[PDB]
RNA sequence: CGUGAGGGAAAGGUGAAAAGAACCCCGGGAGGGGAGUGAAAUAGAGCCUGAAACCGUGGGCUUACAAGCAGUCACGGCCCCGAGGGGUUGUGGCGUGCCUAUUGAAGCAUGAGCCGGCGACUCACGGUCGUGGGCGAGCUUAAGCCGUUGAGGCGGAGGC
RNA sequence: GUGGAGCCUGGGAGUGAGGGCGCGAGCGAUAACGUCCGCGUCCGAGCGCGGGAACAACCGAGACCGCCAGCUAAGGCCCCC
RNA sequence: GGAUGACCCCAGGCGGUAGGGGAGCGUUCCCGAUGCCGAUGAAGGCCGACCCGCGAGGGCGGCUGGAGGUAAGGGAAGUGC
């Protein structure tokens, strides 16, 4: 019996096309360019979710550093003091305190100078 | 009065009344669980070294679920290497009940 | 209430007529009449017929009033093309497309 | 010469950007002071045949 | 395929792809690659396998109580209503499909039009038919040959 | 919990007396102030640093033989179009450019970095027109 | 198409029924708008379904100091559906198309205008291993014959 | 020494254009992004990730998926970063 | 662990071209089928931010469409661009 393509290929192409909604010109319009665009995007996404973890940590650090230097020390000194104090509050949080709770950040800074 | 708790290899700032998704806890929906406290702030400040002896945050587990699917795709040019995986990370939903300082 | 007219298979190229259609979109029926009258393009003759036919429809079929009519929407869609051979040097034959338009005019009433 | 030829198809955005200057300007018309019909300035009126106050031509 | 073997255009310099004749499977209209050709699907399944199979199929029904042997058929003389009567009387209400096996032509005609009845001469008994139907009904004389067949 | 993002803030104006400071090491501090990285709510994708007013730029200092040897460079796009202007001369003709040019290179490239450089206001001579802004004198 | 031998296409479908749109209106006509038919008329004859490339109208968001394999991650603005989602994209981070062939390609090396459809590891007979079963010092039938008319059996010649 | 170790029988391959680097030689001119062997490595197939401004083979390190957590490696800590 | 592939627990492996192997998805057709779904709407098309599945896919919903479709389990190929 014969098994002509029939419905199947239209159906794969739409799947891809639908994922490509939003892309520029032929990239959302032509299955071929869609797919090409999509390979790139799966990789960036993968790569970039890896690096979001870095992107944020670098941010927290810049903030913590700014807050430290209001209290006359730098990030490297502050971190070492915390290490020595045994304080394990992570940077996501150090950074939130630095902005939302300055009295608390100050005490931590204190603990950090003292700890050395 | 807020607390910095540590659950799931991560730390969160919690206040009573807060709903929070964290990595999946092995605890029946409706149970209540006690989180470690790394720091208390608000009115009084107490600073764990690393955790504070007496404190706990009491959380009720509203449920466990699965995150919206992420497509993790791998592609290498010129090698016909292509892989497509759907990922849904399990999580637990907690309601923060009290901070037992 | 709207009244419309479509001239289908007008033998003129969509890009050419649209340029004329664009001159009258949104205008009062009267202004549109003046414009087409003194628009120097082949397309004006065709747009003018659809306009006036739509106007007639408005008045005669749809109980709308000539003095209140305006071009609410107008557009040119492309019909099936006439394919024709254009002989070139060295035995090549090109294919000229004599294109086709479907012209739509749609009238509404501008109220009070 | 060596037969130049477009190197890439022109994108729709580009083609249409080129036509950004292609719009017709509508005919400049003024009323005819004798019969009030719109017409081009500086032309004998084709409706009534008047120009410069007088009857210039059978219409 | 019907076309000629002329090479459609020269191998080089035309600016087009190379082709030979238009019968090639790469052309719409062309031939088909490795399509079906007339084929014999049969093969000689081992006789002992058929024998063992015949037996096991009957055995399977026998083990389900679904096999019934009968001495002869009352009033069935070639009429469907006649068989139908008898059938009812013998516990065949037609709610279960029956492979009716008998050498009696009169009984086969009578039952053959019933949607729930498949009929066979005893020489025709075979496992697809047994397995296809829910209930097996045999003449003793039918049953005799089947015994002789599985021997 | 998501990292905090500041809502729009009113920008601080700052005044720096450049006299006698060392060009490059004054520049980096200006750059920091412009990015906004002294602020614990620093956010990399918005302009939230200070406006910086600098006076006495003409009295900036420079170590080694740079007055004679540091050459500023401009390419016109024309054949032969590379102009080389030495520090001395630049100071002598458009001194504010010396600080300006240094700080500019220490800002990020892109739309934002370009915008931050606009927030730097540099003057030769002791005065400036930004009184309306009551710029806070800053020792750096 | 070719002097000729010869080559050699494309092209199917209204509706149950023509009931295939009287008559009026604009128009030279084509075409349309009403009216009418029909369960349905974007089933109106250029007729079932009616994808995609391609062209347009209308709306939302956006864009004229900006540097780009066109995405991606983040945040913010606006718009929409109603501790959430969706659309859009300003800024910031990161970022060298696909296939092919190569020691090595984003490569300034091949191929591809885009889209739809067609398009390439099969079948017979032998062999060899593996494997699911049957029988086992044995296993097996071929052609044919009888039967069936989608029923199977007989046939030991022969082969291992 | 229990390892995607080893040995034996069998089924299926693909490969039989390599390349850079280090070390040991020959050829070349104590030339080549040269050539030809040996030991090793990497790329090939890790054009996936960090460093090296950028950069297959130099340094770091073998990417099953997810995290707005932590510690490090080479390399870095004046600003771009 | 329990007895057996039910699922739980602990540990370890899981970059990959040529290429070996395994497990699946879907297309046409056959048995299942004198059946079953179907005008209270077949197939097909267009949407979907929902459900299941690692995935290929499979559901469910709305609109279109207007007459076909076809399960569990098996079978066979003109089977996926
Ligand atoms: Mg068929
Ligand atoms: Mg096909
Ligand atoms: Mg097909
Ligand atoms: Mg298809
Ligand atoms: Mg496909
Ligand atoms: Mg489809
Ligand atoms: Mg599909
Ligand atoms: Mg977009
Ligand atoms: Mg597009
Ligand atoms: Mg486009
Ligand atoms: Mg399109
Ligand atoms: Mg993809
Ligand atoms: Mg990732
Ligand atoms: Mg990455
Ligand atoms: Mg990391
Ligand atoms: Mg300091
Ligand atoms: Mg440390
Ligand atoms: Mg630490
Ligand atoms: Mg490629
Ligand atoms: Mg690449
Ligand atoms: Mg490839
Ligand atoms: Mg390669
Ligand atoms: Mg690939
Ligand atoms: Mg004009
Ligand atoms: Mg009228
Ligand atoms: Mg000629
Ligand atoms: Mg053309
Ligand atoms: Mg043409
Ligand atoms: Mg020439
Ligand atoms: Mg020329
Ligand atoms: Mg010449
Ligand atoms: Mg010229
Ligand atoms: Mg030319
Ligand atoms: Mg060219
Ligand atoms: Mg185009
Ligand atoms: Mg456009
Ligand atoms: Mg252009
Ligand atoms: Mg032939
Ligand atoms: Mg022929
Ligand atoms: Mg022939
Ligand atoms: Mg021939
Ligand atoms: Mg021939
Ligand atoms: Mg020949
Ligand atoms: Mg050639
Ligand atoms: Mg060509
Ligand atoms: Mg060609
Ligand atoms: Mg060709
Ligand atoms: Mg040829
Ligand atoms: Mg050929
Ligand atoms: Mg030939
Ligand atoms: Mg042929
Ligand atoms: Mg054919
Ligand atoms: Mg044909
Ligand atoms: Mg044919
Ligand atoms: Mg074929
Ligand atoms: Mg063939
Ligand atoms: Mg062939
Ligand atoms: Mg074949
Ligand atoms: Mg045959
Ligand atoms: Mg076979
Ligand atoms: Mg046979
Ligand atoms: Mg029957
Ligand atoms: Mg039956
Ligand atoms: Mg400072
Ligand atoms: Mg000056
Ligand atoms: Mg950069
Ligand atoms: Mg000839
Ligand atoms: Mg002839
Ligand atoms: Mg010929
Ligand atoms: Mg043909
Ligand atoms: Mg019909
Ligand atoms: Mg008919
Ligand atoms: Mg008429
Ligand atoms: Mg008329
Ligand atoms: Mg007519
Ligand atoms: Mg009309
Ligand atoms: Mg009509
Ligand atoms: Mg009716
Ligand atoms: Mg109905
Ligand atoms: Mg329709
Ligand atoms: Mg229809
Ligand atoms: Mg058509
Ligand atoms: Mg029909
Ligand atoms: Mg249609
Ligand atoms: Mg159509
Ligand atoms: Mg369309
Ligand atoms: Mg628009
Ligand atoms: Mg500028
Ligand atoms: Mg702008
Ligand atoms: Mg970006
Ligand atoms: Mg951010
Ligand atoms: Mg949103
Ligand atoms: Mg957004
Ligand atoms: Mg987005
Ligand atoms: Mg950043
Ligand atoms: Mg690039
Ligand atoms: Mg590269
Ligand atoms: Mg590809
Ligand atoms: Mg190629
Ligand atoms: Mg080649
Ligand atoms: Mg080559
Ligand atoms: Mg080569
Ligand atoms: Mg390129
Ligand atoms: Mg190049
Ligand atoms: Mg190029
Ligand atoms: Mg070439
Ligand atoms: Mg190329
Ligand atoms: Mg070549
Ligand atoms: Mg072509
Ligand atoms: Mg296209
Ligand atoms: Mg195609
Ligand atoms: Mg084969
Ligand atoms: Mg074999
Ligand atoms: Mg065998
Ligand atoms: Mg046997
Ligand atoms: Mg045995
Ligand atoms: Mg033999
Ligand atoms: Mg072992
Ligand atoms: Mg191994
Ligand atoms: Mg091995
Ligand atoms: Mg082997
Ligand atoms: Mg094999
Ligand atoms: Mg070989
Ligand atoms: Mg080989
Ligand atoms: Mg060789
Ligand atoms: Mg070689
Ligand atoms: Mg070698
Ligand atoms: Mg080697
Ligand atoms: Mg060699
Ligand atoms: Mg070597
Ligand atoms: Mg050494
Ligand atoms: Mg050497
Ligand atoms: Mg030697
Ligand atoms: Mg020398
Ligand atoms: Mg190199
Ligand atoms: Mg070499
Ligand atoms: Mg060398
Ligand atoms: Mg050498
Ligand atoms: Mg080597
Ligand atoms: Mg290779
Ligand atoms: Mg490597
Ligand atoms: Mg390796
Ligand atoms: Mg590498
Ligand atoms: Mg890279
Ligand atoms: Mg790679
Ligand atoms: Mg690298
Ligand atoms: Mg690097
Ligand atoms: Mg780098
Ligand atoms: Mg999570
Ligand atoms: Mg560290
Ligand atoms: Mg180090
Ligand atoms: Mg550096
Ligand atoms: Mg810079
Ligand atoms: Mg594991
Ligand atoms: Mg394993
Ligand atoms: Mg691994
Ligand atoms: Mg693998
Ligand atoms: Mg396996
Ligand atoms: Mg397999
Ligand atoms: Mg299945
Ligand atoms: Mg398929
Ligand atoms: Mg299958
Ligand atoms: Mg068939
Ligand atoms: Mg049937
Ligand atoms: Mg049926
Ligand atoms: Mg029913
Ligand atoms: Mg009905
Ligand atoms: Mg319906
Ligand atoms: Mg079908
Ligand atoms: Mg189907
Ligand atoms: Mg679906
Ligand atoms: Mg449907
Ligand atoms: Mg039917
Ligand atoms: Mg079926
Ligand atoms: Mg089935
Ligand atoms: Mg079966
Ligand atoms: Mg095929
Ligand atoms: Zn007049």
């Amino acid at each position: 019996p014969r098994a002509k393509t029939g419905v199947v290929r239209r159906r794969k192409h739409k799947k891809i096309l639908k994922l490509a909604k939003g892309y520029w010109g032929l990239r959302s319009k032509s299955f071929r360019k869609a797919r090409e665009t999509l390979f790139a995007a799966g990789n960036y996404a993968y790569a970039h979710r890896k690096r979001r973890k870095r992107d944020f940590r670098r941010l927290w650090i810049v903030r913590i550093n700014a807050a430290c230097r209001q209290h006359g020390l730098n990030y490297s000194t502050f971190i070492h003091g915390l290490k020595k104090a045994g304080i394990e509050v992570d940077r996501k949080n150090l950074a939130d305190l630095a902005v939302r709770e300055p009295q608390v950040f100050a005490e931590l800074v204190e603990r950090a100078k003292a700890a050395q | 009065m807020f607390a910095i708790v540590k659950t799931g290899g991560k730390q969160y700032r919690v206040e009573p009344g807060l709903k929070l998704r964290v990595e999946k806890l092995d605890a029946e929906p409706g149970a209540t669980v006690e989180l470690p406290v790394l720091l208390l702030g608000g009115e009084k400040t107490v600073v764990g070294t690393p955790v504070v002896e007496g404190a706990s945050v009491v959380a009720e587990v509203l449920g466990h679920g699965r995150g919206k699917k992420i497509l993790v795709s791998k592609f290498k040019a010129k090698v016909q290497y292509r892989r497509k995986k759907g990922h849904r990370q399990p999580y637990t939903e907690l309601l923060i009940k009290e901070i037992r300082g | 209430m709207e009244a419309k007219a479509i001239a289908r298979y007008v033998r003129i190229s969509p890009r050419k007529v649209r340029l004329v259609v664009d001159l009258i979109r949104g205008k009062s029926l009267e202004e549109a009449r003046n414009i087409l009258r003194y628009t120097n393009k082949r397309g004006a003759y065709f747009v003018a017929k659809v306009l006036e036919s739509a106007a007639a429809n408005a008045v005669n079929n749809h109980d709308m009033l000539e003095d209140r009519l305006y071009v609410k929407a107008a557009y040119v869609d492309e019909g099936p093309a006439l394919k024709r051979v254009l002989p070139r040097a060295r035995g090549r034959a090109d294919i000229i497309k004599k294109r086709t338009s479907h012209i739509t005019v749609i009238l509404g009433e501008k109220h009070g | 010469a060596k037969h130049p030829v477009p190197k890439k198809k022109t994108s729709k955005a580009r083609r249409d950007a080129r036509r950004s200057h292609h719009a017709l300007t509508p005919p400049t018309l003024v009323p005819c002071p004798e019969c009030k019909a719109m017409k081009p300035p500086h032309t004998v009126c084709p409706e009534c045949g008047y120009y410069a106050g007088r009857k210039v031509l059978e219409v | 395929v019907a076309y000629s073997g002329r090479k459609i255009w020269p191998q080089k310099h035309t600016g087009r792809a190379r082709h030979g004749d238009i019968g090639a499977p790469i052309f719409v209209g062309g031939g088909v690659v490795f399509g079906p050709k007339p084929r014999d699907y049969s093969y000689t399944l081992p006789k002992k396998v058929r024998k063992k199979g015949l037996a096991m199929a009957v055995a399977d029904r026998a083990r389900e109580g679904k096999l019934l042997l009968v001495e002869a058929f009352a009033g069935v003389n070639g009429k469907t209503k006649e068989f139908l009567a008898w059938a009812k009387e013998a516990g065949l209400d037609g709610s279960e499909s029956v492979l009716l096996v008998t050498g009696n032509e009169l009984v086969r005609r009578a039952a053959r039009n019933l949607p729930w009845v498949v009929t066979l001469a005893p020489e025709g008994l075979n496992v697809y038919d047994i397995v296809r139907t829910e209930r097996l009904v045999m003449d003793l004389d039918a049953w005799e040959v089947f015994q002789n067949r599985i021997g | 919990m998501k990292t905090y993002v500041p809502k729009q803030v009113e920008p601080r104006w700052v005044l720096i007396d450049a006299e006698g400071k060392t060009l490059g090491r004054l520049a980096t501090k200006i750059a920091t102030l412009l990015r906004g990285k002294h602020r614990p709510d620093w956010t990399p994708n918005v302009a939230m640093g200070d406006f910086v007013v600098v006076v006495n730029a003409d009295k900036i200092r420079v170590t080694g033989k740079k007055l004679e040897q540091k050459i500023y460079t401009r390419y016109s796009g024309y054949p032969g179009g590379l102009k080389k202007i030495p520090l001395e001369k630049m100071l002598a003709t458009h001194p504010e450019r010396v600080l300006e040019h240094a700080v500019k290179g220490m800002l990020p490239k892109g739309p934002l970095g370009r915008r931050l450089f606009k927030r730097l206001k540099v003057y030769a001579g002791p005065d400036h027109p930004h009184q309306a802004q009551r710029p806070e004198k800053l020792e750096v």
